[PDB]
């Protein structure tokens, strides 16, 4: 409510918002549960942030990790730059992380492996570099993965939850190797 | 034109002037100093003041300006004057009465020699700078000072007791500084001419000193955002001329003083966000009260009738307390009520019938009480309303027709009550309505087609009602609709085939209805649809292949009459719970289709 | 420019 509203307001200040989709994000409200693009559970705690295809730019903030009951984070089809914040892995109840179709740079954080309830992970169409963290194989619930159209490289793991994924999850990357690609590793 | 022209131009040389705010100064035409911008004179052509407010001037403090012999006021308000002040900066300034250096980029400490150098000062403001170190104890030597504003700096240590020595003070503003934890100095009680005391965000602790009863000519007392403790003292009643008391965000406990009722001059009282217990004082006679905020405390008992004697009351916020009983039946009849929030209390009985008696009510927020009965006809005439939240009460009966069509109403939240009747045609009037929340009620009849002509609607949430008939085709005309939840109703018929209008629709929940026909193929081309619940209906035909284009988080088509092959991306085991209770569905393996 | 919060009533609501 107070703490969650302050995090989301810190996000608003940091984003550029030409179409005023965050007009309703009034910091004088006791909680953000009447705000547009935000959904709360019966206890007035944030469970969804739905900001897809909203012509947003700027970068995300690390204060997003205070949203402990967040289940769905949709930030897709924007022009968001900068790194995926490392402490998005503090979002222990997250089911869907949908950051696809942006200009995110730098690595996929190792911390995303701590998202033990994550089901959907769609990071495609970004400028993400480095390797795919092994810790992601240990998310038992992970069933939909798209890292395609990035600049990822190194070994693509194929154990655990990654055993389900086909080449289409990893297509058009910089330098990926392993069984799921045609190329064995260096 | 005398040394005044020379001295002013030297001062201009020391400052960077990117906006050319001083172009009249260094641009001749033989014009004398008295008609230069920001420079004012007396009858004998002596520069008596210099005001350079909001000129975007950058550079160190221009000490050369004090070489003007007749200078009385110097304002550099709202510039980028930077660096620090020093003793040498104010040597020649001994004729100054007024000095405003606020909203600049000054750093370092306040020079200790300032009172010795500026004996005639009545006004000193260095507010909104980056000053550090302690407030000098030498400030007790000021013999004429009437106003001191050092608010919004990084001043450290504690508020010096010697400031009590400066009995000429009418305004003391030290708010938002980086002081050590400390009690309000007792010596401030000696300042018997004080009208304004603003020590907000000063890291204060302990009780309000009894000394401060002697500040009898206080107008505004603001101690917000500290850690003050104890009772709000009963001697605030003896402040004969007090108009504003701001005590919110502290650790005040005990009861509000019962004597409060006779504070006839009081306009604005806020002791919200404390640990206050007991009752709101009764026998109130607050003739001039504009604002009463006591939200987020542990106040118990009723709202006394005598609040209606406050005929200029515009703001009443008592939310998040343990308040009980019926509201005064005449509340708002003879006052310009504007913002009312009584959320999260235990209020019972009827909403006062003339609460918008004077046509000024904007917020009516009564969440989570036990308000029973109906919304009166007279609230339908309240055309100033923007934010209505009545949810989680015991309210019942039909909503008056004019209430739905209020022209500025933005958020209308009636959810979780026992409201009956149909939504009338008069809702065309609500042209600013963006958020309609009417879930968990007993609303009936068709969703009227007139909702579709309200272009600015973003959420419609009307689940758990008795709505029947078809979904209006005009709901597809709503380009900015991001949530539609009409689940758990008696709706029938099919959903419109042409859906490209719903370009912002993120959530579509039509579950637990009597809906029929095909799932439209255009559902698959909605750009931001992520939550699709069409479960527990009578939908027939094939699941469109176009649904594979969607990046859904919730997909639920369970308990319908769907048949034919499952689209190949959704035939995966991981999506199988999305299609439970559709006996006719099959998984095609290229040739063989099996009912699983 | 440092925006110093005014000496006024809290605007919190809901
Ligand atoms: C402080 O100074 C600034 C800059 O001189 C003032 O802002 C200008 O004045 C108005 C403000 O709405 C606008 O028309 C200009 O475009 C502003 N210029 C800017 C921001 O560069 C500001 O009004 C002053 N503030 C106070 C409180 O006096
Ligand atoms: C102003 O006061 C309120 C209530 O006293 C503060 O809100 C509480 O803050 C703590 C953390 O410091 C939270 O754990 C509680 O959940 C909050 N309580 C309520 C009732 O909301 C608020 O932080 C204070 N604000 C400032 C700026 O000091
Ligand atoms: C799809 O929706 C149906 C309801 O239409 C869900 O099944 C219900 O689950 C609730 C528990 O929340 C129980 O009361 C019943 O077992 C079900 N109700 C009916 C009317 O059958 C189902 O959980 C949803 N499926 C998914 C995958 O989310
Ligand atoms: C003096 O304080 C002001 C405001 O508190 C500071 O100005 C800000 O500095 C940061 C970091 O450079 C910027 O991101 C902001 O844009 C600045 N302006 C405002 C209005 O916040 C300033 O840095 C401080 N200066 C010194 C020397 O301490
Ligand atoms: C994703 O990236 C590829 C390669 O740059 C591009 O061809 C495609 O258009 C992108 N997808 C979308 C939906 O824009
Ligand atoms: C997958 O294999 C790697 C390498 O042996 C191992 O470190 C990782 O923990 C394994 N993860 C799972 C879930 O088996
Ligand atoms: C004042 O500001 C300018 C930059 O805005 C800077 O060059 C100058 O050195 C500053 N003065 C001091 C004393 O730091
Ligand atoms: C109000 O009542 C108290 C005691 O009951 C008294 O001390 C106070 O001075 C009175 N104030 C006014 C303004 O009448």
């Amino acid at each position: 409510a107070n703490l969650e509203g302050d995090a989301l307001h810190t996000l608003r200040v940091t984003l550029v918002d030409p179409n005023n989709v965050l007009q309703s994000w009034d910091p004088t409200l006791v909680n953000p549960c009447t705000w547009f693009h935000v959904t709360c559970n019966n206890e007035n705690s944030v469970i969804r942030v739905d900001l897809g295809n909203a012509e947003l730019s700027g970068h995300l903030v690390p204060e997003l990790g205070v949203l402990k009951n967040l289940q769905y984070l949709e930030l897709y089809s924007n022009n968001i730059t900068g790194p995926i914040p490392s402490n998005l892995g503090d979002l222990t109840n997250l089911v869907s992380l949908d950051l696809y179709l942006n200009s995110f740079s730098g690595p996929i954080p190792e911390s995303l492996g701590k998202l033990s309830k994550l089901r959907f992970l769609r990071l495609n169409n970004n400028s993400l570099t480095g390797s795919i963290p092994m810790s992601l194989t240990q998310i038992t619930t992970l069933q939909v993965l798209d890292l395609s159209n990035n600049r990822l490289s190194g070994s693509v793991p194929d154990n655990g939850s990654f055993s389900l994924f086909t080449p289409i999850s990893f297509a058009n990357n910089l330098d990926l190797c392993g069984p799921v690609t045609s190329h064995p590793c260096p | 034109l005398n040394q005044d022209a020379t001295i002013l131009r030297q001062a201009k040389l020391g400052l960077s002037d990117p906006a050319q705010s001083l172009s009249s100064w260094s641009d001749n035409n033989d014009v004398t100093p008295c008609k230069w911008l920001g420079v004012s004179c007396d009858a004998t052509s002596n520069v008596v003041s210099v005001d350079l407010s909001s000129f975007m001037l950058v550079g160190p403090f221009p000490s050369i300006l004090c070489h003007l012999p007749s200078l009385h006021s110097l304002s550099l308000y709202n510039n980028s004057i930077n660096g620090s002040l020093s003793a040498d900066d104010f040597d020649t300034c001994h004729n100054l009465i007024s000095l405003d250096l606020s909203e600049n980029l000054l750093v370092g400490s306040i020079p200790k020699s300032l009172p010795f150098n500026l004996p005639n000062l009545k006004f000193l403001e260095i507010s909104g700078n980056n000053l550090s170190d302690t407030i000098p104890s030498s400030f007790g030597e000021f013999r004429k000072l009437e106003s001191l504003n050092l608010a919004g700096n990084f001043l450290s240590g504690t508020i010096p007791a010697s400031l009590g020595n400066v009995t000429t003070l009418k305004e003391l503003k030290l708010a938002y500084n980086l002081f050590s934890p400390s009690q309000i100095p007792s010596q401030l009680g000696n300042l018997t001419e004080l009208q304004v005391l603003w020590l907000a965000g000063c890291n204060l602790v302990g009780p309000i000193p009894p000394s401060l009863s002697r500040l009898t000519s206080l107008v505004n007392l603001d101690l917000t955002f500290n850690q003050l403790t104890g009772s709000i003292p009963s001697w605030i009643t003896q402040l004969k001329t007090v108009e504003q008391i701001e005590l919110f965000n502290n650790s005040f406990s005990g009861e509000l003083p019962e004597s409060m009722g006779n504070m006839t001059t009081l306009k604005r009282f806020d002791a919200s966000m404390n640990k206050l217990t007991g009752k709101i004082p009764d026998n109130l006679n607050l003739l001039n009260l504009e604002s009463l905020n006591l939200f987020e405390n542990m106040l118990e008992g009723p709202l006394p009738e005598s609040i209606t004697r406050s005929k200029t009351l515009s703001e009443l916020k008592l939310f998040n307390n343990r308040l009980t009983g019926v509201l005064p039946s005449q509340l708002g009849a003879n006052s310009p009520l504007q913002y009312v929030d009584l959320s999260y209390n235990r209020f019972s009985g009827e909403i006062p019938a003339n609460v918008c008696g004077e046509g000024k009510l904007e917020y009516l927020i009564l969440i989570d009480n036990s308000f029973s009965g109906e919304i009166s006809n007279n609230l339908g005439k309240c055309k100033s309303l923007t934010r209505v939240r009545l949810s989680n009460n015991k309210l019942s009966g039909q909503i008056p027709h004019g209430f739905w069509g209020l022209p500025r109403l933005s958020l209308l939240e009636l959810s979780d009550n026992s409201f009956t009747g149909s939504i009338p045609k008069t809702i065309i009037g609500a042209k600013n309505l963006s958020n309609l929340r009417i879930s968990k009620n007993r609303f009936s009849g068709s969703i009227p087609n007139e909702i579709g002509s309200l272009n600015g609607i973003i959420e419609i949430s009307g689940a758990e009602n008795d709505f029947s008939g078809e979904i209006p085709e005009s709901l597809v005309k709503l380009k900015q609709l991001s949530r539609l939840d009409l689940s758990k109703n008696q709706l029938s018929g099919e959903i419109p085939r042409e859906l490209r209008g719903w370009k912002n629709l993120n959530e579509l929940n039509l579950a637990n209805n009597h809906l029929s026909g095909e799932i439209p193929k255009e559902v698959g081309i909605l750009p931001v649809l992520n939550y699709l619940d069409l479960s527990s209906n009578q939908f027939s035909g094939e699941i469109p292949l176009e649904l594979q284009n969607l990046k859904l988080n919730v997909l639920n088509l369970s308990y319908n009459h769907l048949s034919g092959k499952i689209p190949p991306l959704y035939a995966n085991k991981i999506y199988a719970h999305d299609f439970i209770g559709n006996p006719g569905l099959c998984v095609d393996l290229d040739g063989l289709c099996r009912k699983i | 420019y440092v925006p110093i919060p005014p000496s006024a009533p809290s605007k919190r609501h809901n």
